[PDB]
């Protein structure tokens, strides 16, 4: 059987395709060719045998509204991430009309490490919502490869957006919602009258973050149960009275400690 | 020769009359798309089924679609049975496998109706009422703009990249208003 | 094209003068051009493009990467071109960054076990 | 010259019944 | 006749790709300097040898200035 | 193959024992390890009854596919399955110079697989932030390898390599190959990680000095791995 | 074939796709010009213009059943958001006048984030019909997939959220000032309260009660 055929069909299989002498029986197996060529056919296709399971999870993930705004973020970088390898396939499919460079090992060699990467982050945040998911993306930033640490520093800081976003309204406001559990601060659903500042706010020690300490979210936590109190009281209201940012949480949180409680 | 030449090859006439169009084209499916799908089914064993669509080229449907929405009648392409327009089927371009080309046309000819109603209507009255002509004049006043914006987009044909999807959604914010 | 008016129409196009007004640039050119005119090293364009590709992954862009290749497969779809080598190797030295080890690079054939 | 004379503007006029080269 | 002009128009549009190629890699070429390096290459030259004739050049016309 | 399952999980012990003010340490999935294909190295009619001048076609293509770890059809790759050793068997019916010559390229086959097992066992996060660096400037010759390799099957394709050109051809890469291998194999059986390799490549790179072309490859690796320290 | 599929994606279905309002856009037939691994890529493009088509049948009913203006208002920010949907259709048509090897890939690589609006907008068009909302609730329905998870259907429904709160400033500014209500139907008696979206308190319902009482003394 000639070698043009099984090039268009491993051409195919890169998307996670079926050719039409390369077939998909056992999910867990890899791709079977219908000698040296299938020989050499498996290891190239080891990549859309990873690739099924990175699409099925985000896929999966995405539409599922009980996992919450942090890690829908992640399967939106995961999606992103899956957009520029089709960017790749899209222009390789043009180069044809040789292109086999050792039947397109070389070509896959780059690929097959930014793969290996998005399967392994997807089964360490396996389950996993909040700051729980949180640490198992910075645990792979704890690598001393610069292109792989280079790599996940990207989807970190596109997890860290909603979790910054719930922190500006505890601090600033001391409202706190939540209909998930992937806030470091769990309210009490009772209101109370004035037993409020010893029982409404207790700390979500599960759910504290990987760029916080134990001793930041008590300390953040003093703030936003004092500015409620200044309002759900006190009645008092003033308008603009309130991954790393290379210190800056140390410094916001510290003017608006002082602030509240001189006030109050 | 000598005018039949400069009719023959100036004009573009031979589909508007009783004539087989010659047309080339490029080949090879993604424009050639009547053809491979009549040699599929031809070789799927129809059996015989003699189609006769006898050809048009594309950019003179937009013309003619053009002076249809204007509110003219009398043109080739869109016969009509009972005063509702509705597509000729005896028509192929080189692509849209004869039923894009049926739903489409279709669907222009649903606004064709809109216009040609209206029309009628506004030539019952220019072969004594005195409401009746202020809100038929109102209906004139505005087509007299919106076929000058037509009028000026079928200019810009002679001289762009234009296609059927382009002008429908250049005419958008005047065919919901003709709703 | 002749070879001699077309090295001094580079020396009047980079410095802003006459045809008539350099001879000494032009000298210079001739002094450069004759004894490496011929190929020294085997022409691959292929091991260009994977030098060019190698600049781009040292500035870590691997869009680009793939943007150079859709370039030079435009570049193979025309072929009006019959030395493609030289274009994109020239193209390849003059490189900058818009923002140690070359020893343990590979080379090329060196035209030694080949006919100069 | 070829070169010089390159630099004539481009064509307006596409055809989609010519798919490759519609000048 | 007519495909020995559209030829020379797939000239320009290749010609078009390396004025992307050559603004990406920041070089001093322009648009009308490249057309010359394309009739230099065809003809074959060694690229490091203009490139040495280029990297002079340029030095020689900011040198007095 | 099975030895390597130990190490991991041993150092992982140690590792968590040490760390209580954070859990859950990052390691690869279990397929990882488990599929031949992620690494190179896992209708057919005899070669002695052809005539020489095929013959030496055909070897060059099957010793082309060993270089990158995939088995030529008449010289196979041993199975052993077991530690940085690897052994290959050409049969025994080809002429004897074409044997005698093949014989002398074949280790840089054996300094590839070696190099290979060493990019995947040793990549893990029980070997650490230092032992990172150094593979992942590991992984970069061998992707210059597959760029020669490369260029070397577009010329052997229009029948313009012999085997007397790849003989000298492949031997300054056989060179930097054969550092890797012995270097991953003094890493391997000390069982060193941290400031201990760092001392071990400080000497290594005094070591080889031979034409300053090997002394430039250790000065690369050393800047490399100390970058984490 | 390649502006065959920019019709599919649009609403001709033609011979080959097959419209049916239960599963439409439907491919079987077997082609010798096409590859037979190209309909699983056909399949899964297959999911993305049959929901144009289904939001396209939404727009044209609308505009005793379900009334309002109200949906006069989700309707035109629909419209806005299948904008950027008409124009990565008509730069297509565009790029495949020269180039000739542009394949189907580079449509499914460029329409690939209309698989994260459309799934995710395709829901709160299903939630209104199998849940009737016809008053002023219809803005805390919208307000909870604004937040989202995903930044398109974030942004997409804000665009949305603008106009239905501009249309509820022409409700207040009516009754405010000028003393004028049921100038519009809704859906002394000056009541709304109930349908008022629950993160807008108590305490400024009450206040804009008594002003708008205050201007009829």
């Amino acid at each position: 059987i000639t070698e043009a055929a099984l090039v268009r069909d491993i051409l195919y299989v890169f998307q996670g395709i079926d050719g039409k002498n390369i077939k998909m029986n056992n999910t867990e197996n890899c791709y079977k060719v219908e000698r040296s060529l299938r020989d050499t056919a498996v290891r190239l296709s080891e990549l859309g045998w990873l690739h099924n399971k990175i699409r099925r999870y985000t896929d999966q993930r995405s539409l599922d509204r009980s996992f919450g705004l942090v890690g829908q973020s992640f399967c939106a970088a995961l999606h992103q991430e899956l957009r520029e390898y089709y960017r790749l396939l899209s222009v390789l499919h043009s180069q044809l009309q040789s292109l086999t460079l050792r039947r397109l090992l070389v070509w896959t060699y780059d690929p097959k490490i930014r793969l290996k990467t998005l399967a392994a982050l997807v089964d360490h945040c396996q389950g996993r919502k909040g700051g729980e998911l949180a640490s198992a993306v910075h645990a792979y930033t704890k690598t001393g490869d610069p292109y792989m640490r280079s790599l996940v520093q990207h989807i970190l800081s596109l997890v860290s957006h909603p979790v910054l976003s719930f922190l500006y309204r505890w601090i600033y406001d001391g409202e706190l919602e939540d209909t998930y559990h992937e806030f470091f601060v769990a309210s009490d659903p009772t209101v109370k009258t004035d037993r409020l500042w010893h029982d409404k706010y207790t700390l979500r020690k599960s759910m504290i973050p990987s760029f916080m300490t134990m001793d930041q979210s008590r300390k953040v936590l003093l703030i936003g149960k004092s500015i409620n109190f200044l309002h759900q009281v006190c009645h008092d209201q003033t308008p603009t009275t309130k991954t790393d940012l290379e210190n800056a949480f140390q410094g916001k949180i510290d003017a608006a400690y002082f602030e509240t409680s001189k006030y109050l | 020769p000598d005018d039949r030449s400069w009719l023959e090859h100036h004009v573009v006439h031979q589909y508007w009359t009783a004539r087989p169009s010659q047309f080339p084209h490029s080949l090879h499916l993604h424009s050639n798309l009547a053809a491979v799908w009549d040699q599929h089914l031809y070789s799927s064993d129809p059996l015989y089924v003699p189609d006769d669509r006898v050809l048009v080229t594309e950019t003179q449907v937009i013309r003619e679609t053009l002076w249809l929405l204007s509110g003219v009648k009398k043109l080739f392409i869109f016969q009509l049975i009972d005063g509702k327009v509705t597509v000729r089927n005896n028509i192929i371009v080189t692509h849209l496998t004869h039923s894009c080309l049926r739903s489409v046309l279709e669907q222009i000819a649903a606004y064709g109706q809109v216009v040609f109603r209206l029309q009628e209507f506004i030539d019952e009255v220019m072969g004594p009422f005195r409401t009746y002509q202020a809100f038929m004049w109102a209906l004139y006043k505005y087509f007299i703009s919106f076929k000058e914006e037509l009028a000026e987009i079928e200019k810009c044909i002679i001289n762009t990249t234009i296609t059927l999807a382009i002008v429908v959604d250049k005419l958008a914010p005047r065919l919901s208003q003709l709703k | 094209k002749s070879p001699n008016v077309l090295l001094q129409n580079l020396c009047c196009r980079i410095l802003g003068r006459s045809e008539a007004d350099v001879a000494q640039q032009f000298q210079y050119a001739v002094r450069v051009i004759g004894s490496n005119f011929a190929p020294t090293v085997e022409r691959d364009e292929f091991l260009v493009a994977e030098k060019i590709k190698k600049e781009l992954i040292r500035q870590r862009r691997e869009a680009d990467a793939a943007l150079f290749s859709e370039l030079h497969r435009k570049l193979h779809s025309q072929g009006v071109l019959k030395n493609k080598w030289s274009i994109l190797y020239l193209l390849l030295s003059l490189s900058e960054d818009p923002r140690s080890y070359a020893t343990l690079f590979a080379q090329a054939l060196p035209r030694d076990a080949h006919s100069t | 010259l070829w070169e010089a004379a390159l630099t004539y503007e481009a064509s307006k006029r596409r055809c989609w019944e010519r798919v490759g080269c519609p000048p | 006749a007519a495909a020995a002009a559209a030829n020379l128009n797939a000239v320009r549009e290749t010609m078009d790709v390396l004025l992307e190629i050559s603004r990406i890699l920041n070089t001093g070429l322009d648009m009308e300097t490249l057309s010359i390096c394309v009739r230099l290459c065809e003809q074959g030259i060694n690229p490091e040898a203009l490139s040495s004739v280029i990297k002079e050049l340029r030095k020689a016309t900011e040198a007095l200035k | 193959l099975q030895q390597s399952l130990e190490l991991k999980r041993k150092m992982l012990r140690d590792k968590q024992n040490k760390k209580n003010s954070g859990q859950h340490l990052p390691i690869f999935p279990a397929w990882v390890y488990e599929r031949p294909a992620l690494i190179g190295d896992f209708t057919a009619l005899p070669i002695g009854t052809l005539p020489l001048a095929s013959q030496e076609s055909a070897v060059v293509e099957d010793l082309l596919y060993v270089l990158v770890g995939v088995d030529g059809r008449y010289v196979s790759a041993q199975p052993l399955a077991g530690r940085q050793s690897r052994t290959f068997l050409v049969d025994p019916n080809l002429d004897l110079s074409i044997r005698e010559l093949v014989h002398r390229i074949l280790p840089v086959a054996a300094s590839y697989s070696a190099v290979t097992r060493f990019i995947e066992e040793k990549s893990s996060f029980e070997y650490g932030q230092v032992n990172h660096a150094l593979a992942a400037a590991m992984r970069t010759l061998v992707k210059e390898h597959l760029i020669l390799v490369s260029q070397l099957e577009q010329l052997h394709r229009q029948g313009l390599l012999s085997l007397q050109k790849l003989w000298f051809y492949i031997q300054p890469a056989m060179r930097t190959m054969d550092i890797l291998a012995s270097l991953a194999t003094s890493v391997d059986k000390g069982e060193c990680l941290g400031g201990s390799t760092l001392s071990l490549l400080h000497d290594r790179s005094f070591s080889y000095t031979g034409d300053s072309q090997a002394q430039e490859l250790c000065l690369y690796l050393t800047k490399a791995a100390s970058a984490p320290y | 074939m390649i502006h065959e599929l920019l019709l599919a994606l649009s609403g001709y279905p033609g011979s080959i796709f097959t419209w049916n309002k239960r599963s439409g856009l439907q491919v079987s037939q077997d082609f010798p010009f096409l590859h037979p691994s190209e309909t699983s890529v056909l399949n899964r493009l297959c999911r993305l213009g049959t929901d144009y088509i289904r939001f396209t049948e939404f727009i044209e009913q609308y505009t005793g059943g379900l009334h309002g203006i109200y949906l006069r208002a989700f309707c035109t920010g629909l419209d806005s958001v299948l904008q950027p949907y008409r124009q990565a259709l008509l730069d297509l048509e565009q790029e495949f006048l020269g180039d000739p090897h542009l394949s189907i890939s580079h449509v499914n690589y460029f329409l690939d984030q209309f698989q994260l609006l459309f799934p995710s907008v395709m829901v709160v068009v299903e939630q209104i019909k199998s849940q009737k909302i016809h008053g002023c609730q219809i803005l805390e329905t919208v307000y909870k997939h604004s937040c989202g998870g995903l930044p398109p259907v974030r942004s997409a429904l804000e665009k949305i959220l603008a106009v239905c709160h501009g249309v509820m400033y022409k409700q207040l500014s009516a009754w405010m000032l000028h003393g004028l209500l049921l100038d519009q139907h809704e859906e002394q008696f000056s009541l709304r309260v109930e349908i008022l979206p629950s993160y807008i308190p108590v305490r400024v319902a009450e206040k804009i009660l008594f002003v708008g009482e205050s201007v009829q003394m």
